[PDB]
């Protein structure tokens, strides 16, 4: 079983994170030191400086030669399992959508891994498991937040084809996009336009206004809007140079030099600490911390306490993990939700506010939860 | 449906002529007044020039073009013409039509030109 | 003499530094990140939350029962020569005036100790005279920026009863102030009124409009005016539990346990970064870089590297000092301009333009000279 | 300069009477007319009344007093009188003057209460 001093090891690396969430919380809401909009220049500078240099200092630090595979893909195998489910249901009933594919693919198998993941399990089962939680943050940077980023865009070039071609777009050849729009999800005027040819063929125009097609030209749509969304991106750029350096730093043995490695380390000092201040600046923002309802928010904490920890129990057990390897997977999937899902669907409008309860009450009941596993797998 | 625009009118004329273009829409659903006219020369910066929208009460022209350009709705026959009158010779661009079914659709054969 | 290796030490500790000052420059001058509203929202983070518990860190790990003595009486006497020279000056010039002998004694004699001064003396001369720095920064927040508050203070009231009371103040009993005012410096209305006795006495209240004395009376308005501006300031917090901890836990031996002292060293890992990520907002935000001409603004660097350091190297070999302790003084009386000097002189109108070159035009010329009396006194 | 101030005028008095308060000012450099008047009860938050502003051309009178409490300037003894009219019994506090001569002066003499 567990010991009592292990009890004091988890608190040691957990009760420091709520501390920098209360203060903020509380000198907006109690006390009133930041106006709304003073507190809107904070959040800018986590989410651009301090964040994506936190993510650096973990990736440049990985071994990519000695990686973890057995327990690397009992991770890709959760999210291939809930994948085909519901592949399985808006294909086969009738009153399936794909803003619910979305939505219940990031409450059920994406958690916040980065800030809450790494020093949570590191102080419960020791330094080598927070060596496995940044192997995981690999795989979401890289794969799992890119395949996310092609649904928000094919859900946005379905729209604005099937309102504006309703009985005409069997016929369209090409689509070009202007480089002023950037996102083509109804917030610009978005004028299209076409070009008849000689034969019933058609050259659709994206513009920018002032006051089926077939599947070869549906992927080159994409291919554009996609692109254009993944170079203004800054945790793009953190997992582009952050894998780069180490795997070539693990092989020659080269040590990066103290001039670049303290240019990049002090502000990456400030990830963990302002990551969390601007975690409760959010919650105090909003109007209420639960924002859709009491069934929409139960129903938020289901997928992602009891669904996410009930299908990497099977996709962990048919792998060949066990002993600790097993009970390290069961309780990582356990965490809240991470914050980039939140990000996504406040832009395109798919359901921003069943995605910010299980943000904000994720992490209020995240530690009693987490500590509910760990005193049970122990037994 | 097998879309297809109709236009025609094109041709040389003197400063002080007298032309009458021509949009024949055929092969569409259920259409809306919304069809257009405007230039564009071999630079940038193109500009719009009539309209002959919903009820036909308000026209937007543009400033040098007001009071001289004659536009008219013929629903029958689904052609919208634009009588041109006093033909200034800075016309050498191209003109077609916009017809509007909730995406603008368009054409590109004319010989507009002034001398 | 120095060698080589010695130019890359401090190299490694100082370009780290302006690394994080031109990114915030950068990110408002040249690529408009931030607007000037949330620019606005960050200098409020650094000046209440990220500094005053960067400053915890450093007082709380001194240990102030083994001080150097005589080193911290060179730097004590430094600061009564200056003022003692200012006294001679508007007691016998005819053109003497107290906006001067403020202005000049915070720029010849109170540097960048706490953010610029410990790195780059630790780089330099190693971890001794980083340990000499910290009872520096002690001997600022709790006596030379404390004197410094009775003299805006003595400023500030004695205009308010010499435009007021041009002829009668002779006969001033007693004067209070209600506590909705906390700074008299005509920003507010600031209504007066007295109550004539019956023996030419008065009373003089000063209040909140709505659309010479005896010193016995003088120095009772100053101490009521400087204690309501001495408990709403966050140094005065972390100076006041900074001292009284470290006189407890350096003597029962009493060490602080893990979750206060890592909750502390969450924010406090963020002072280092912010606050230079905050001096290169602030110019940003400034028109010009000198922004006082040309002639004010080399009396502004002349006072601070030159008249600076010539009067510590005669307090300091009229004690008793050689060697080492010789140039670690004469270094950090080279350093450029702190901060609260131009916080005060902000607010009080007393210079904010001479104040406000030799913070920012100090910085960026900082560099060069002190690497050019670490050259000749090496010789 | 043994400044002193000297107020005048109070009685008690029932509700529908007249009373003539009086403020002789003495002892003084150079004075500007902005003499006041004003109540005071035993609870807070009290109330201005008049005005014997600059050139007596308006006086910041409140509402429920406008045109009933007649103010006078008299330069030539130094000394403003307020004339109350009609006085409503809720005049039981204390009334004073507040010469300004750039911070205001006042005393506190008086025996205002109507019945
Ligand atoms: O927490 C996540 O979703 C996450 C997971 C793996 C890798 C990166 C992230 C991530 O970028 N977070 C954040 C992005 C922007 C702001 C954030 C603020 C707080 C915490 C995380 C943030
Ligand atoms: O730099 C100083 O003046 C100083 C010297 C000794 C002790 C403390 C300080 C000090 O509080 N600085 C600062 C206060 C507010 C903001 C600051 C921003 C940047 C740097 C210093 C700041």
């Amino acid at each position: 079983m567990i010991t009592a001093a292990d009890f004091y090891h988890v608190m040691t690396a957990m009760v420091p994170l709520y501390v920098a969430m209360i203060l903020a919380y509380g000198s907006v809401k109690w006390w009133k030191i930041f106006t709304p909009d003073q507190c809107s220049g904070i959040n800018r500078f986590v989410a651009l400086f301090a964040v994506p240099l936190l993510s650096f200092h973990f990736i440049a630090a990985n071994n990519p030669y000695a990686m973890n595979l057995r327990f690397l893909a009992a991770d890709s195998l959760q999210k291939v399992i809930v994948l085909s489910l519901l592949f399985l249901w808006c294909k086969l009933s009738r009153n399936g959508s794909l803003d619910w594919t979305i939505t219940l693919f990031s409450l059920s198998t994406l958690p916040n891994t980065l800030v809450m993941g790494i020093p949570l399990l590191k102080g419960m089962y020791g330094n080598f498991s927070g060596d496995l939680m940044v192997q995981i943050v690999v795989l979401q940077c890289i794969i799992w937040y890119t395949l996310m980023l092609f649904l928000f865009e094919y859900r946005g070039a379905k729209l604005l084809i099937s309102e504006q071609f309703p009985d005409t777009a069997g016929s369209i050849v090409s689509i070009h996009v202007d480089s002023d729009i950037m996102s083509l999800d109804g917030r610009q005027p978005l004028e299209t336009e076409a070009e008849i040819k000689e034969d019933g063929k058609l050259h659709v125009t994206v513009r920018r206004s002032n006051a089926m097609p077939p599947t070869s030209v549906m992927t080159r749509l994409i291919l554009i809007m996609v692109w254009r969304k993944l170079i203004r991106n800054p945790n793009s750029y953190s997992s582009l140079f952050g894998i780069t350096w180490s795997l070539i730093s693990f092989k020659w043995n080269i040590e990066m030099p103290a001039l670049i490695a303290k240019s990049i380390s002090i502000l990456s000092d400030a990830g963990l600490g302002m990551a969390m201040f601007s975690l409760g600046l959010f919650m105090a923002l909003n109007p209420r911390i639960i924002a859709c309802g009491n069934r929409r928010a139960a129903f938020a904490a289901a997928m992602r306490f009891v669904v996410g920890p009930a299908v990497m129990l099977v996709a962990s057990y048919a792998v060949g993990l066990r002993g600790v390897l097993l009970h390290v997977a069961i309780i990582q999937a356990a965490l809240p939700q991470g914050i980039v899902p939140f990000v996504f669907a406040k832009e395109y409008n798919v359901h921003p506010d069943i995605l910010s309860t299980a943000v904000i009450f994720g992490m209020l009941i995240a530690l009693p939860i987490t500590l509910l596993y760990y005193i049970l797998l122990g037994l | 449906s097998q879309v297809q625009l109709v236009e025609s009118g094109g041709g040389l004329v003197q400063a002080g002529g007298s032309l009458r273009l021509s949009c024949a829409a055929s092969g569409f659903p259920v259409n809306i007044s919304w069809m257009e006219w405007y230039r564009q020369v071999p630079g940038k910066e193109r500009e719009w020039v009539a309209a002959i929208q919903s009820t036909g009460s308000y026209t937007w022209y543009a400033d040098s073009v007001k009071g001289r350009f004659t536009i008219s709705r013929d629903n029958a026959k689904n052609t919208v013409y634009l009588q041109m009158n006093s033909l200034k010779p800075e016309d050498t661009a191209v003109y077609y039509c916009r017809v509007k079914v909730g995406a603008y659709y368009r054409g590109q054969g004319t010989q507009v030109t002034v001398s």
